[PDB]
């Protein structure tokens, strides 16, 4: 199936004293593999998956250099944006940056992206062609002009289309035992009665990877969305994911309803019935 | 500009009395990132709680997993207590094994 490598960066200003809180994380697919936290004692990019531990000190030195450079760029940008929006020194503000690459099942480049937010709202993003910018407002437009004149897009595109994909291939190889493994959902159904006329059927999917999943209910073989509740997919904490979907039914009619589970780890979708 | 957290409290494994399980509180969809999350045993804060590295979703909202070991029993009540700038009062979500 398809894979992705993504880096996420958050900076939160600290008005009264010192530099922003800066947190960076990298992921392959739905697996975190590196982190940096400005508040942590190492001041190094740190491993978070066993397969990256392979990398030698030259890797760790390079990533540490790049991540600290990002933190400084955020620091500077927080100042610039404060000034552009005419904000005071009193308030904490946030910048967020995300970038990375998708590849298909052949591990060839599909798509790249590079996007930036201020105070949790879109600011500027590279368009899908990796050649132009989308700027949300006039501050961001000024930023667009500055990045156009400095040919930023060109540099990023070369990373996103090339370097990014090459790293992702490396890690998929080195981490193959988990990263190339699919863990099919382990499913069951539970039954709860509210009253003697209403029952809840809950269809559980546990211990699956990757996170993408579809849970759907049918009544007499027809899709039913009313009287259903789907919780957000959630991490188990062991690397796998959980989800459930529930339907309310008339007590005694439980046999009409079926739960349908789609996942990359299942060669055919599964059907569960009470 | 502020987005209130969504909260799920749950175990990593089917909840079995007597066996070392893991209690999770998953907070998501929130902005800004500053948040206070505690796991409670019979209303009292659990001290050894860890959390994931701060990340965020496509809509820029933040998510964190807070977690602690525990060997469940059938007397002990568990909950997750969250405070955030969007909340006038701390929100408590009780752990219910069936969710
Ligand atoms: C950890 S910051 C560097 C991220 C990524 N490896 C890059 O070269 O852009």
């Amino acid at each position: 199936g398809s894979h992705s490598m993504r880096y996420f960066f958050t900076s939160v200003s600290r008005p009264g004293r010192g530099e922003p809180r800066f947190i960076a994380v990298g992921y392959v697919d739905d697996t975190q593999f590196v982190r940096f936290d400005s508040d942590a004692a190492s001041q190094r990019m740190e491993p978070r998956a066993p397969w990256i531990e392979q990398e030698g000190p030259e890797y760790w030195d390079g990533e540490t250099r790049k991540v600290k450079a990002h933190s400084q760029t955020h620091r500077v940008d927080l100042g610039t944006l404060r000034g552009c929006y005419n904000q005071s020194e009193a308030g904490s503000h946030t910048v967020q940056r995300m970038y990375g690459c998708d590849v298909g099942s052949d591990w060839r480049f599909l798509r790249g992206y590079h996007q930036y937010a201020y105070d949790g709202k879109d600011y500027i993003a590279l368009k899908e062609d990796l050649r132009s910018w989308t700027a949300a407002d006039m501050c961001a437009q000024t930023t667009k002009h500055k990045w156009e004149a400095a040919h930023v897009a060109e540099q990023l595109r070369a990373y996103l289309e090339g370097t990014c994909v090459e790293w992702l291939r490396r890690y998929l190889e080195n981490g193959k035992e988990t990263l190339q493994r699919t863990d099919a959902p382990k499913t069951h159904m539970t039954h709860h009665a509210v009253s003697d006329h209403e029952a809840t059927l809950r269809c559980w999917a546990l211990s699956f990877y990757p996170a993408e999943i579809t849970l759907t209910w049918q009544r007499d073989g027809e899709d039913q969305t009313q009287d259903t509740e789907l919780v957000e997919t959630r991490p188990a904490g062991d690397g796998t994911f959980q989800k459930w979907v529930a339907v309310v039914v008339p007590s005694g009619q439980e046999q009409r309803y079926t739960c349908h589970v789609q996942h990359e780890g299942l060669p055919k979708p599964l059907t569960l019935r009470w | 500009i502020q987005r209130t957290p969504k909260i799920q409290v749950y175990s990593r494994h089917p909840a079995e009395n007597g066996k070392s399980n893991f209690l999770n509180c998953y907070v998501s969809g929130f902005h800004p990132s500053d948040i206070e999350v505690d796991l409670l045993k019979n209303g009292e804060r659990i001290e050894k709680v860890e959390h994931s590295d701060l990340s965020f979703s496509k809509d820029w909202s933040f998510y964190l997993l807070y977690y602690t070991e525990f060997t469940p029993t059938e007397k002990d009540e568990y909950a997750c207590r969250v405070n955030h700038v969007t909340l006038s009062q701390p929100k408590i979500v009780k752990w219910d094994r069936d969710m």
